[PDB]
RNA sequence: GCUGAAAGCAUCUAAGCGGGAAGCCCGCCCCAAGAUGAGGCCUCCCACGGCGUCAAGCCGGUAAGGACCCGGGAAGACUA
RNA sequence: UGUCGGCUCGUCGCAUCCUGGGGCUGAAGAAGGUCCCAAGGGUUGGGCUGUUCGCCCAUUAAAGCGGCACGCGAGCUGGG
RNA sequence: GUGAGGGCGCGAGCGAUAACGUCCGCGUCCGAGCGCGGGAACAACCGAGACCGCCAGCUAAGGCCCCCAAGUCUGGGCUAA
């Protein structure tokens, strides 16, 4: 919780860092106590419901740090042949086997980047934003359950 | 003999809207329409206040009523039933929901009509400010 | 959206290239703007198009105040084209260029009182094995004690045609400003002479 | 499928988010203000002239306008 | 309270015949198996028999099942 | 006069531990109390046996958020469908 600027609101919680800020609507009927160099969270009771919300603010907080903290990001893997992918701009656009050659948006908030036509990472502020567009770019071609193609992550083969 | 109440004037309100539960503000809002809080009350005349509501669009309401609770509507057509979840109402034309909810508590003859007419409803607040805005709770 | 009010003039064909084109000629003769509808105070936005010159002598009602507010000679009829704001003046069959498609409104030919088997296009009964009384006639209409009654909407003679038409995605094939003539495929509703609105179409 | 706890892990779910059908809502064509909750815009006409004091009425004349009648119509049983 | 079948006109269910979407597969692909979602619309023509039903010919995306007094005779037929 | 009885509870046969089924036994209500309150409506389920009148009063079953009389009553739990 370094260099971090923590703060409240009725429901949600900012968190500003070095990489910028991000809204982190949380439990209504759960504290977010702030101290000094470290933040906190409790719950009003004991409850088998109130266990289950007070643990995700928990997490849910920690990782908006997280997320100005450094910033996350993920790996993806192009198998196959012709498969291969080419940052194009701020957008990236890549060829598997569709006559069509997809072309992926840029969202807000985060940015991916081709290091080589077999690798793609996904830089951003957001753990969520991150989660999503990651998917979505293996979604273009899941992997081949009968060979080793398409898109892969860090997880191993299909075969 | 029991006395019979004479030409009174009309008791415009304004009541909120915001917050108050769908249901349980319906249920004082009728009451009102029908003079049956007045102690001048008969049921044959119709001389309930002028009831206005503001920011029905802010009505709130319990459990998930947002995606289960569905009106029906039967058009006399074949196939012509035709429903609408409550989200979908708001959404649209919000009142609507504040409307039938009262409509459905008000008796069922003429002037029960005739009560319907004294009931405006609206989402802003702000209404056409005539004179009476005697806000309520 | 461009739009555009004429009149069904009659129709043939022309030989596009080399290969015969059955055309229908609307004239979309001048037509000035009489008033703009902006939200504004009106609450949608669209334009009185005026057409077809008239003689003072009918139009004693006071809607020669209303050619007056707008300098206009006082025209015949007028509608609104929707959501169409021109330029302050006037509309020619200029708006259209050949190629273009355009959507088409017309009042059907009057049919009258028309029997099921038209009017529906049913197909009531044997010309021949019996009951010679049923013809063309509709044949049952329900079921019994359950429902007990008729549809609203049952299929069943009546008044048909004279009705508003539009007909969908026409092309305008040739357009001659000498004249005031809209050139389009033929199919348009209404009888020669009659009043008709064209405009732009949806394919998108 | 993401993010994620109860339940140190794990989980698409319990808070929340994205993807997803000839289907649902709209969009397209027709009707539609008897939507008595009778809408709206442009323009035109405009005071009493006579009984009703008080009150909403009543009477013959009026305006903008309309109607009747007649010649007709790809409108039409009739009417519209 | 007229009874089968046909004819006309249909309309509703969905336990889905087809087209749409999806998990699993003893799914390489193509094709198929099976379950789940899904009525919007579609669901042919003839031979035989009063027939319903069914067999058959030639096609189809498919030639679904069922409710509505086994829908429908103040609509028809009248082979049984 | 009646010698078609009917439903309900209970106890049996028949029935298929089916039937607003049937056949006996005990009781009961309708029949004849389709008069009154409750049960949305409804002979026989719960309440109750209407001589007539009253712009009086207590209660029965049931009920007291609005249609609809009367508590959005008090206190302690549970349920998120
Ligand atoms: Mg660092
Ligand atoms: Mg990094
Ligand atoms: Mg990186
Ligand atoms: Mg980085
Ligand atoms: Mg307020
Ligand atoms: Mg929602
Ligand atoms: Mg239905
Ligand atoms: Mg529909
Ligand atoms: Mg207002
Ligand atoms: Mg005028
Ligand atoms: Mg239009
Ligand atoms: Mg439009
Ligand atoms: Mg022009
Ligand atoms: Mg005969
Ligand atoms: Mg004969
Ligand atoms: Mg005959
Ligand atoms: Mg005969
Ligand atoms: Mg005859
Ligand atoms: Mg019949
Ligand atoms: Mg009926
Ligand atoms: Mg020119
Ligand atoms: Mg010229
Ligand atoms: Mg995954
Ligand atoms: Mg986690
Ligand atoms: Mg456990
Ligand atoms: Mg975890
Ligand atoms: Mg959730
Ligand atoms: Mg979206
Ligand atoms: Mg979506
Ligand atoms: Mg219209
Ligand atoms: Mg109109
Ligand atoms: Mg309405
Ligand atoms: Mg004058
Ligand atoms: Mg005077
Ligand atoms: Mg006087
Ligand atoms: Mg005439
Ligand atoms: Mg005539
Ligand atoms: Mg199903
Ligand atoms: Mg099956
Ligand atoms: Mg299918
Ligand atoms: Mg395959
Ligand atoms: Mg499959
Ligand atoms: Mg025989
Ligand atoms: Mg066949
Ligand atoms: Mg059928
Ligand atoms: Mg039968
Ligand atoms: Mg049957
Ligand atoms: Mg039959
Ligand atoms: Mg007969
Ligand atoms: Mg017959
Ligand atoms: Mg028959
Ligand atoms: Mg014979
Ligand atoms: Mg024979
Ligand atoms: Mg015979
Ligand atoms: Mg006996
Ligand atoms: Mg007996
Ligand atoms: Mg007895
Ligand atoms: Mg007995
Ligand atoms: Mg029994
Ligand atoms: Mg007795
Ligand atoms: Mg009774
Ligand atoms: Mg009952
Ligand atoms: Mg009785
Ligand atoms: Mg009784
Ligand atoms: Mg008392
Ligand atoms: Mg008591
Ligand atoms: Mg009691
Ligand atoms: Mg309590
Ligand atoms: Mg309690």
């Amino acid at each position: 919780p370094k260099g971090v600027s923590v703060e409240v609101a009725p429901g949600r919680v900012k968190v500003k860092g070095p990489k910028g800020e991000l809204e982190v609507p949380v439990s209504p009927e759960m504290r977010v106590v702030v101290e000094e160099g470290v933040v906190r969270v409790e719950r009003p009771s004991d409850e088998r419901r109130h266990k289950s919300l007070h643990g995700l603010t928990r997490t849910l907080i920690a990782n908006a740090v997280k997320g100005v903290s450094e910033g996350y990001s993920k790996e993806l893997l192009i198998k196959g042949i012709g498969y291969r992918a080419r940052l194009v701009g701020r957008a990236l656009e890549l060829t598997v086997g569709f006559s069509h050659p997809v072309v992926v948006e840029p969202p807000e908030g985060i940015t991916f980047e081709v290091p080589e036509p077999t690798r793609v990472r996904v830089s951003g502020i957001d753990k969520q934003k991150v989660g999503q567009v990651a998917a979505n770019i293996r979604a273009i071609r899941k992997p081949s359950a009968y060979h080793e193609k398409g898109i892969y992550y860090a997880g191993e083969p299909v075969r | 003999k029991t006395y019979v109440p004479k030409q009174v004037e009309p008791r415009w309100v304004l009541i909120d809207a915001e917050g108050k539960t769908l249901g349980r503000l319906a249920t004082k809002i009728a009451t009102l329409l029908r003079g049956k809080h007045r102690p001048d009350w008969t049921p044959n005349v119709a001389m309930g206040d002028f009831v206005v509501v503001v920011n029905a669009d802010k009505i709130r309401v319990t459990g998930k009523k947002l995606e289960q609770k569905i009106y029906t509507r039967y058009s006399g057509y074949p196939g012509g039933l035709k429903k609408i979840p409550l989200e979908k109402m708001l959404a649209t034309h919000p009142e609507r929901v504040l409307e039938h909810a009262v409509k459905g508590m008000l008796p069922k003859g003429p002037l029960g009509r005739r009560l319907f007419k004294r009931l405006k409803v609206y989402a802003g607040p702000d209404h056409p400010h005539q004179a009476q805005r005697p806000e309520k709770l | 959206m461009k739009g555009i009010l004429g009149v069904k003039v009659g129709m043939t064909r022309i030989f596009r290239d080399d290969r015969a084109v059955p055309v229908t000629v609307i004239l979309a003769g001048p037509c000035p703007v009489v008033q703009r509808r902006t939200p504004e105070k009106d609450g949608y936005t669209a334009v009185q198009l005026g057409f077809l010159p008239q003689n003072p002598k009918r139009v004693n009602r006071p809607l020669k105040g209303h050619f007056a507010k707008a300098g206009v000679e006082p025209v015949r009829i007028l509608r609104e084209i929707r959501d169409f704001n021109p330029e302050g003046d006037t509309v020619t069959v200029e708006i259209f260029k050949p190629g273009e498609r355009v959507d088409v409104t017309g009042t059907s030919k009057g049919r009258g009182f028309a029997g099921v088997m038209k009017r529906w296009n049913f197909a009531g009964g044997p010309d021949s094995h019996g009951a010679h009384k049923i013809h063309r006639h509709p044949g049952s209409i329900g079921n019994r004690k359950t429902p007990g009654r008729v549809y609203k909407g049952k299929k069943m003679a009546g008044h048909y045609g004279a009705e508003r038409v539009t007909v969908m995605n026409l092309e305008v094939v040739d357009v001659i400003p000498e004249e005031n003539l809209l050139l389009v495929k033929g199919a348009v509703p209404g009888p020669n002479g009659g009043l008709v609105i064209v405009r732009e179409t949806k394919k998108a």
